[PDB]
Parts: structure tokens; C-alpha cells; sequence
RNA sequence: GUUCUGGUAAGCAGGACUGGCGAAGAGGAAUGAACCUGGCACUGUGCUAAGGAACCCAAUGUCUGGACAGAGACCGAAAGAGGUAGGUGAAUAAAAUU
């Protein structure tokens, strides 16, 4: 039989299934479409969460039919959040080609000289360790092999990535001695143009005032807070039944 | 015979007709390569194929559907489950029989030189009368969610490139070994030769 | 390598066919007997030529025997397939395989 | 295939030759058992004489000779049992022979009205020249007027799988 | 089913037409034009200054496409030699309409259809050009194709129309007036 | 394009020999002059027969605008003289054979090191 | 299966005649107590039935007409127009047409 009185669903489908992410670094999955019109510039960067405060406005918004003569103008309180952004590092680069699988990463090209905090992330215990990381790689800047690889990826590419770390060290209530790395794509200009503006920067530091300024509009992209096993009145938002 | 391989271009087939006479060649154990997958034809307006397709994506499992139809959206992928069920696939046989099977849209490079067969009782011209309509693959997977169109038209014209190159270096060497073998500087050798196997 | 020349020995004096079902209905199946196809005979007619010819299955990772030897008893269907006798049943992991015919008769007594 | 045969018989009561007529029927039939099935049935119907009574003298085959394979013009006057009624017609054909024509009819109603050869009646077969001619169908056949090109495929082969650079076709 | 089908077309002295496969390209004066007919079952070649489809043993509804093929090619010939014209002319009880050419004759704007505030934008198909007729209520197009002509006109027609109204009273409006071949 | 009209040479499905059309019936049936030859000894045959056009491919032109059936047997024996069943190193014996094979492995070997 | 009586009917209730399942396996209708072929001790070689012959799956092709509807091969009424293939009977005709 029907059921008695129409009501809504309770949560939404779209979240389902609700399972645990996986790790607490998030990589931006999505890019905006690239425009060989502009110049070349960087898409995305690392935050911090520092807490919230509030601020008063002034506005004049309002009806574009609205009849009133006067310039009217109104304080308004708005609550906000703080992100800290200490600059990143530049240190290396990657190609990728576009195949019937979608694109496959090609060759990947690291800086001369890495940074400590940055080998940090490759070891598992940060403690216990020979050290033994990068060392045996900088022949191939005597050898040329750096400047053959640089050919290939100019050769065959569709899209150009370069990779990028925080400096932890300058966060000191983080209790954090391994970096955080990052992919970051290059939007602008041609492949060779791409290629050449990212050589020209590894080992230097790019700040924040490179990527957005004032009033833009940006995306968030982040993990949640957790809250362990719950029960469904919580999980899913449904009635407690009859007290009886 | 196990051991055999074979390399098909598919384009101007009838899908139905060449899915039959590869299934039959996979149980007798010969390894089948196909190729240009996107260019199989269908017989009849496009307007009923998209109607059959409409049909097939409201099939799914009630209670799961991580379980019911997996509905697939590549021409090479499509062609695939043409096969696979023209065979005994729920047995060890079947099973068996579908891993030496593989199928491309476009040609790769590796496939490139290989020489390629062709069938012509499937041929979409001799099967069918000219006076009623057709569609290809291609035409109708676009319209599902095909996302990998544009990376195929770049391949397409690296096989023409290929093509005028390999005709225009064979059509030298033919001239020369022909204008050559007329020579007596040659005709002379074959004497010399033959007076030490006589 | 003895396997090596024994095939290259073969190959050259032999025709080629495939062993592809038993002999079978709808529903039962009679293993005794098998079903070939040979490489270029393509009628009924053609076929009727090899009745009685020896054939061979030659199968060198085998640890109890290299070679199984039969005979072929009668054509089957009406484009060029054959059915034979060997001196013992062939196991369905054998289908899919490679047979020489030998080119001269043998008595179905010899095998 | 179709055939044409001459059916001769008599009556016969508890003593022979009972009437000194005797009766004849030419009909277009596959065998001979055919031929005399028919003879029996229009003897039942347009006089009174069921088998028991009867007795066929003689069967014989009609044959032309057409050597060269000459081609005719023909007309058949003809009937068939729908689920209506019956229904009466007139048609023509070309062909080597009268029983290449008949054979033609037979196949063209089955054709266009979905019925079994054994309900399809042959009351006349004439041989026509070009000024008798009444329907427009094989007009333009018989001025000799006609020619066209090829619209069918023919394979080369025999094998199912060739080459990509092969001919396929004719 | 009938034995032969035959149609032709002639060639004027001016003009110049090839056929790759099925494709049919016509030049001449006012410029060029191109149509392929791989849609249709027909035999197409050129012989003694004409054009000549064919078929034989078709059926009923294979010749009506034949005949359809060679009306569609005289067309392509006759607007080579002359451009097609179309006029339309703006219908009005109380607002009177106005009209904005823009973009060298590619652009028309429409404005204050029956009072509205919002204007309406519509865009030339292909070779055609849009220009100013006797009075201020006239507009004329011009191109060499009949198709992309009457398509780009009609449009104008179908979008420039009341709703929801009862349109035996309310009978504002653009329709298509005159059409033909340029002199 | 070739036309199916009296005097059209045809080669029917899987053969190697001409033969030619003499009346057309209708829309899909013709009478043909049929040419073959039994492998056996050299027996040829030529006689008249009705066909269907979907079995036979057109190929060329001749008048027989008059003829007579011996004139045209005439016609088909100059036509075909020249064709043979089968390449005549499968017909030759063993030794044949081999010294035709010798002669082009030979002249690969010349071409290869000329080259 | 062929027929009959009661009932709007029913895989409903009740009779008559000739074979079944009960107490009947085997091959075929994808599957099915009763339908098609056809009645069983145990082996070996040949042949046919019913039903099949692109592929699943042992064996498939040919000729002539129809038919375009995500139709049909599996499938509902009284009532109807449209498209196309044919028959017969009326006209008119300075190609034909109704």
C-alpha cells in the first residue's frame, strides 16, 4: 500500500557511500581550462587553517528597480576565517600525454640541490636513517641527461606540471618536520614557453601575491572533521520515534 | 591452431556479421587483434539506435548497483561485449577463449606495419541493399559520454602520413630493381653463378 | 635439441589442421572420436581424397608420451571437415591443437 | 520445376467398357501421381464418376524442342481460393517453354497473395505475338528495347579472410 | 518497378560544374556553391552540356528522390547566374517596431516587438546579407544559395509573432512579403 | 560502366573463362552461350543455358548483331584461347619444378649482394 | 483430441468415445507429469525420425516476390485513414487520367 502523507528523503545520494578519506592531504584533481591567449601562470597553492574571527562592512546594495532617491549606505557584520600561507618552493617538473586512458605522466625532473624538509617526506621514521636519499643524481647534470630529458618532454607533451613544497619549519606549533608536496599546473602561452618559465625558477620561492589578489573569487578543497561511529538519527537526520 | 595471429581492419563491416566468423577463429585458438573499431557500421536510422541504448542504461540491480549491468561507453570497449557473448563465457572455455582478444580504436603504433585481413562476405556493401540507411559506432557513443573523439582524429592522420611515406618509398625501390635487372652488368652474374651449381 | 629438428623433420612433409570438438549433439557428446579441419580443403569432394590417411598429435612437454598416432574414418559435413581415431581419447585441454597429416594410408588395426 | 502431361480414361461398372466415350484432360503438374489425382477430381466434379468406376488407358508427357533456346511471349488465364471467394485473372510472361511460363505464375501469386501452389488453377496457356500484347508489363521485353548495368556484388573467392590490398569485388 | 528513370539539366554559357563523387560544385558570376547528394542512391555525370541523373529497375519512392536530386541542381545553377532575393516588411497596430543592421549586414536586432523591453538578436546563415528596403518598415536579403536565403528568413518569421494572445486581434508582426530571382 | 545487353562478354562466379549474353528475359534472368573445358583431357563444351544475373560479371563488348550458334562458337574459341585452368608449375613433375625454383632463389641472391 | 449439460466465466462443477500419465526412460519443442518422434537386457560398426544448419552449439547455402514500424520472427476487439504491391468493373483521352 502507499504510505499515508507525502514527505522528502532523508540526506542526500550524492555523498553515498559516506566513507573515511584516506589520507589528510587533498590533491586539486581539477584544473581550469588552459587559453594559449594569457601569459603563464600558476592554478592552485597550500593553506593552513589558523581560526575565525568577525568584521563590519560597509554596502549599498539593492534593488536596480528599487525607487528610493538617496545613496543609501549600511553596515553589515560578517564572520571569517584565517588562512596562513608562508611562500613554496619550486623543485622539479612533470609531462603528460593524452591517450585513449587519459594522460600518463611521461618523465619527472628534479632540482641540482633539495632541501632537508622536503627528504623528510621520503623517509617513513624520521629518526632512523643512512641519508643515502638523492645523492647519486646530480652526475646527471655532468652527464647531460638532464638535457636530454629536457628534449623529451618538449618534444611530446600536452600538459606541463611543476612540483612544489611548504617550508614547515617557519609553523613551529605544526610539531612537523616533513614537508607537503604538491602538483601544480601551468596555464598559458605554448609548451616550449611553459617549459622555459619553470627552469628559470627551481630552487627559488614563489609567494601567494603570484597567484590571487584582493576580491577574487576562489575554491576551498579540504578534509572535514571527524566524529567517530555514529547512529542514524545523526548520520542521516531521521526522527526519534514514540517515547513509549 | 594455437599459435596464429591476426590483424583485422574493421572499418565497413556490419557489427552483427563479423562478431560471428571472429568468435568461431578464438575457440580454435588463433589470437585476433582488431583495429578502427570506431568505424563498424550498424544498418537503420540513428534515431532507433539511440532508443535501443535508452533501454539498456534504466537496467540495473534493485538493491545494488555496484552489482547489476556495468554499462560501457567506448567503441572499442562496445564491440568487446558484441563478442564476449557470441561465446560460452560463464565456463573455463569461454574464459580462456576472451583473453586472446584484444581491441583498438584507431590504429596504435605498434600495429602500424603489420599487414591486415579483411572480410569480404561482412562488408557492408555486399550484405545489404543500397536504397536504405546506416550509422557508425563512432556516431552513436558520442552522444553517451565518449570523451577520447579529438585524441582519435590525431591519430587518424598519422597513419595517412605513414601511408604516403611507405608508398612513396616502395615505388623507388620498384623502379630501381626493374630498371636495374635489365642490365647486363646483372645478366652477366646469373652466369657466373650457375657455372658453380651446374 | 631433438624436439627442435623433430618438427622442422614434420613440418616439412606433412598438411596442417586443427582439432576443434568430439564428435557431438546437441546434448551428449561421444569422445572416441574427434573432428578436424584441413588448411586449404574446402568441399565435400576435395575432403573424400585424405579418408584413410594416418595423422599425428606431436606434444614434446609430455612426460609419458611424445606422439599419439591415428587414422582418418570418414568426412563430415559438407565443407571439407573430417573425422578421426586415435588410440586413445582425447582430453578437452587438447582441443585448439596443431595435427600433421602423413600422406600415406595405414589399416584401422595398425593405428 | 513444373510439367505437362495428357490423362486418358473410361468408365467401368461390374462389367467393362460400360460407355464407348472416352475422356481427356491435359494438366500442368510436378509427377505423373499428380496428374492423375487431378484427373480423378475434375471427373467427380463435372460428371459423376468416382474412382471405384474408373480407369486410366494411358499418361503421356508433352515436350517442345526449342533447341536454340529461343524466347516467347505468353499469356494464362488463371483462378485461386483466397478466404473470400475465388478469383479470376490474366497475366503474361517470357520464356523458353509453356511450363517455364506457368512455373513463373506460380511463384509470382505465392509472391503477392500468400498462397500455396495447390490452390492456383491454370484454365488457358496462348502463345502471343508482339500486336496481341495487352499489359504493359513485358511490352518494352518484347520490342527488344532493354538494356541495363550490374547492381549485385560477386566475390572473387572463396576464402573468408584476404589481404587488405587484394581485390574484393568482381 | 520501373525499367529507366532519366533527368537533365543545361549548362548556361557562363558557368562551370564538376562532380568528385557525389559531390556536385557549381561556379559562376555571383560566386560558388556546393551540395553533396552521398545520401541518396542515384547515378550523376556530365555529358553534352548537361547534367544527367539516372536509375533503372527502381521502385516507386527511389524515383521521387531522383526527381527531387535534379530540381535541387537547377537551383544551384539559376542562383549562380542571379542571386535569390527575400523582403519582409514589419506589422503594427500601436508600437511601431524598429530595426538595427550591425556587423556589415551579418547582425539584425529587433526592438520594441509589441511594447517589450528586451531586445531580440538574430544571425545570417552562411553567404547572406541582410539591407535596408523602400520605406523604413522594409528589409531585404540577398545570397546566392536558396537555402541558407529562405532558412534565415523564415526564422525571422517563426520567432517574430505573438504568444499567448489572440492573434486574430492582435495581428502584429514580419512576414515574408515578396521572393524570386534577382534581375 | 558495362551494360547487360546481346553481345555483352560475361565471366561467371568462380571461373576463368569468357562466355556471352544472346537474349535478355526480364529484369533478372538472360540466356547465355557458356563456355568450360573438363581438366580430364582437354575436353571443352559449348552450349546454351538460362541464368540468373546475379552469378555473372560483365567485362566487354561484341556486335553478333546477326550470327548463327556456329558462328558464335567460333567467336568464344578465338576469345578464350589464350587462358589456361591452372599455373603450370603445379602441372610440370618434381625435376621441372625444382630448375624453375632454382632460377628465381639464384637471382635474389645477385639482387641482394647488387644492391 | 472430438463432443455435450449447468454457469458471465474459470487451471470451475458434472457425463460419453479413442489413445495416454498414474506404473514410462530416451532424442526434440530454451525450461514443463500428460505435446512431437518413438517403448528401454549388455557391447561394436553403419543409417534415419522429430527438430535443426551466422555465433553460443554437431551441420547452410541458393532463387523469386513482399515489408521500414526501436517492427517482426512471440503477441487483443469493433471501428478506420495514410503508404505501397496486385485483381476486376466503369468512364474520359489531345501523355494517360479519374
Amino acid at each position: 500500500s502507499c504510505r499515508n502523507y507525502s514527505a522528502p528523503r532523508h540526506g542526500s545520494l550524492a555523498y553515498c557511500p559516506k566513507k573515511r578519506a584516506k589520507t589528510t592531504k587533498p590533491a586539486i584533481k581539477s584544473f581550469p581550462k588552459d587559453d594559449a591567449s594569457k601569459p603563464v601562470h600558476l592554478t592552485g597553492y597550500l593553506a593552513y587553517k589558523v581560526g575565525m574571527t568577525h568584521v563590519v562592512r560597509l554596502s549599498t546594495r539593492r534593488s536596480k528597480t528599487e525607487r528610493v532617491l538617496k545613496e543609501t549606505q549600511k553596515e553589515v557584520l560578517d564572520a571569517v576565517t584565517i588562512l596562513e600561507v608562508p611562500a613554496m618552493r619550486i623543485f622539479g617538473m612533470v609531462g603528460y600525454k593524452s591517450t585513449v586512458n587519459g594522460l600518463k605522466a611521461i618523465k619527472t625532473v628534479y632540482a641540482e640541490h633539495l632541501d632537508e624538509q622536503v627528504l623528510a617526506r621520503l623517509r617513513k621514521r624520521n629518526s632512523r636513517s643512512s641519508k643515502l636519499m638523492f645523492k647519486l643524481y646530480p652526475q646527471k647534470y655532468e652527464n647531460g641527461d638532464i638535457k636530454r630529458d629536457y628534449e623529451l618532454l618538449k618534444r611530446e607533451s600536452d600538459v606541463v606540471r611543476v612540483l612544489a613544497h611548504t617550508q614547515v619549519s617557519k609553523i613551529p606549533s605544526l610539531n612537523l618536520k616533513k614537508a607537503h608536496i604538491l602538483e601544480i599546473q601551468l596555464n598559458g602561452g605554448t609548451i616550449e614557453e611553459k617549459i622555459e618559465w619553470a627552469i628559470e625558477r627551481l630552487e627559488k620561492e614563489i609567494p601567494v601575491s603570484e597567484v590571487f589578489s584582493q576580491q577574487d573569487l576562489i575554491d576551498v578543497i579540504g578534509v572535514t572533521k571527524g566524529k567517530g561511529k555514529e547512529g542514524t538519527t545523526k548520520r542521516f537526520g531521521t526522527t526519534i520515534l514514540q517515547h513509549k | 591452431m594455437i599459435g596464429k595471429r591476426i590483424v583485422i581492419d574493421a572499418i565497413g563491416h556490419v557489427a552483427g556479421k563479423l562478431a560471428g566468423h571472429i568468435a568461431k577463429e578464438l575457440m580454435c585458438g588463433i589470437e585476433v587483434v582488431i583495429v578502427h573499431a570506431e568505424n563498424v557500421m550498424f544498418t537503420g536510422p540513428i534515431k532507433r539506435g539511440v532508443g535501443k541504448f535508452n533501454s539498456h542504461l534504466n537496467k540495473s540491480c534493485s538493491y545494488n548497483p555496484l552489482r547489476g549491468p556495468f554499462h560501457l561507453r567506448s567503441p572499442s570497449m562496445h564491440l568487446m561485449k558484441v563478442i564476449k557473448r557470441k561465446l560460452p563465457h560463464r565456463k573455463s572455455k569461454g574464459q580462456i577463449a576472451l583473453k586472446r582478444l584484444q581491441v583498438f580504436d584507431g590504429c596504435p603504433t605498434e600495429y602500424l606495419s603489420v599487414e591486415k585481413m579483411v572480410c569480404p562476405r561482412d562488408k557492408l556493401e555486399y550484405t545489404t541493399s543500397p536504397i536504405r540507411k546506416s550509422y557508425k559506432l563512432g556516431d552513436l557513443m558520442i552522444k553517451f559520454g565518449w570523451k577520447y573523439e579529438s585524441v582519435v582524429e590525431k591519430m587518424n592522420q598519422n597513419e595517412e602520413q605513414f601511408k604516403i611515406e611507405e608508398t612513396e618509398k616502395q615505388k623507388v625501390k620498384e623502379q630501381k630493381i626493374e630498371e636495374l635487372k635489365k642490365s647486363n652488368k646483372f645478366q652477366q652474374r646469373v652466369e657466373e653463378i650457375m657455372v658453380q651449381m651446374a | 635439441m631433438e624436439v627442435i629438428k623433430k618438427i622442422e623433420l614434420k613440418e616439412r612433409v606433412c598438411a596442417k589442421g586443427t582439432l576443434y570438438s568430439h564428435k557431438r549433439s546437441k546434448k551428449n557428446i561421444y569422445p572416441r572420436y574427434s573432428l578436424i579441419t584441413i588448411e586449404n580443403v574446402k568441399t565435400r569432394e576435395a575432403a573424400m581424397k585424405y579418408v584413410g590417411n594416418a595423422v599425428e598429435l606431436f606434444k614434446p612437454e609430455s612426460t609419458k608420451e611424445e606422439s599419439i598416432h591415428g587414422i582418418i574414418k570418414a568426412v563430415h559435413g559438407r565443407s571439407g571437415a573430417v573425422r578421426a581415431k586415435f588410440s586413445r581419447n582425447i582430453s578437452p585441454v587438447e582441443m585448439g591443437s596443431k595435427v600433421y597429416i602423413k600422406l600415406y594410408k595405414m589399416n584401422e588395426d595398425e593405428i | 520445376a513444373i510439367n505437362e502431361y495428357k490423362v486418358y480414361g473410361i468408365k467401368i461398372d461390374d462389367n467393362g467398357v460400360v460407355g464407348d466415350e472416352v475422356y481427356a484432360h491435359i494438366v500442368f503438374a510436378t509427377n505423373e501421381l499428380l496428374a492423375k489425382s487431378s484427373f480423378n477430381k475434375i471427373l467427380k466434379k463435372q460428371k459423376k464418376i468416382k474412382p471405384k468406376n474408373t480407369k486410366v488407358i494411358k499418361v503421356e508427357e508433352i515436350k517442345e524442342d526449342n533447341k536454340d533456346l529461343d524466347v516467347k511471349n505468353y499469356g494464362i488465364d488463371y483462378y485461386y481460393k483466397s478466404k473470400r471467394c475465388d478469383h479470376k485473372g490474366y497475366k503474361e510472361f517470357r520464356g523458353v517453354s509453356r511450363c517455364h511460363a506457368v512455373d513463373k505464375l506460380l511463384c509470382d501469386i505465392g509472391g503477392r497473395h500468400s498462397v500455396k501452389r495447390n490452390l492456383i488453377f491454370i484454365m488457358k496457356v496462348k502463345e502471343l505475338t508482339v500486336d496481341e500484347i495487352k499489359k504493359d508489363k513485358i511490352k518494352i521485353f518484347a520490342m527488344e528495347d532493354v538494356e541495363y548495368p550490374a547492381y549485385r556484388n560477386v566475390l572473387r573467392s572463396n576464402k573468408l579472410f584476404v589481404s587488405e590490398n587484394e581485390k574484393l569485388f568482381n | 518497378v520501373y525499367v529507366y528513370v532519366e533527368e537533365k539539366v543545361q549548362i548556361p554559357e557562363g558557368c562551370k560544374v564538376e562532380v568528385v563523387n557525389k559531390k556536385v560544385t557549381v561556379t559562376g558570376p555571383k560566386g560558388t556553391v556546393s551540395k553533396d547528394f552521398s545520401h541518396i542512391f542515384v547515378f550523376i555525370d556530365i555529358h553534352e552540356e548537361n547534367v544527367r541523373c539516372r536509375l533503372w529497375n527502381c521502385r516507386k519512392q527511389e524515383r521521387s528522390k531522383l526527381i527531387t536530386c535534379s530540381k535541387l541542381i537547377k537551383n544551384m545553377i539559376d542562383g549562380s547566374m542571379s542571386g535569390y532575393f527575400y523582403e519582409l516588411k514589419a506589422a503594427y497596430k500601436h508600437f511601431p517596431i524598429t530595426f538595427e543592421i550591425k556587423e556589415n549586414g551579418k547582425l539584425l536586432i529587433v526592438k520594441n516587438f509589441l511594447g517589450q523591453k528586451w531586445a531580440r538578436e538574430f544571425k545570417m546563415i552562411g553567404d547572406t546579407i541582410i539591407k535596408q528596403g523602400v520605406t523604413k518598415d522594409h528589409l531585404i536579403l540577398e545570397g546566392i544559395s536558396k537555402e541558407d536565403v529562405s532558412q534565415t528568413a523564415g526564422l525571422i518569421q517563426n520567432n517574430c509573432l505573438p504568444k499567448n494572445l489572440d492573434r486574430r486581434i492582435f495581428q502584429d508582426g514580419v512576414y515574408i512579403a515578396t521572393k524570386g530571382l534577382i534581375e | 560502366m558495362y551494360f547487360i545487353k546481346p553481345g555483352c562478354l560475361i565471366k561467371k562466379k568462380f571461373s576463368i573463362y569468357t562466355s556471352i549474353v544472346i537474349s535478355v528475359i526480364d529484369n533478372n534472368s538472360v540466356v547465355i552461350q557458356s563456355y568450360d573445358k573438363s581438366d580430364n583431357g582437354d575436353v571443352i563444351s559449348i552450349d546454351r543455358e538460362v541464368i540468373n544475373v546475379s552469378k555473372i560479371v560483365p567485362i566487354g563488348n561484341i556486335d553478333i548483331k546477326n550470327k548463327s550458334k556456329k558462328e558464335i562458337d567460333g567467336i568464344l574459341v578465338e576469345e578464350n584461347r589464350n587462358l589456361k585452368n591452372k599455373d603450370d608449375v603445379l602441372l610440370m613433375n618434381d625435376f621441372e619444378r625444382f630448375k624453375e625454383q632454382l632460377k628465381k632463389e639464384v637471382e635474389d641472391m645477385v639482387i641482394e649482394e647488387m644492391a
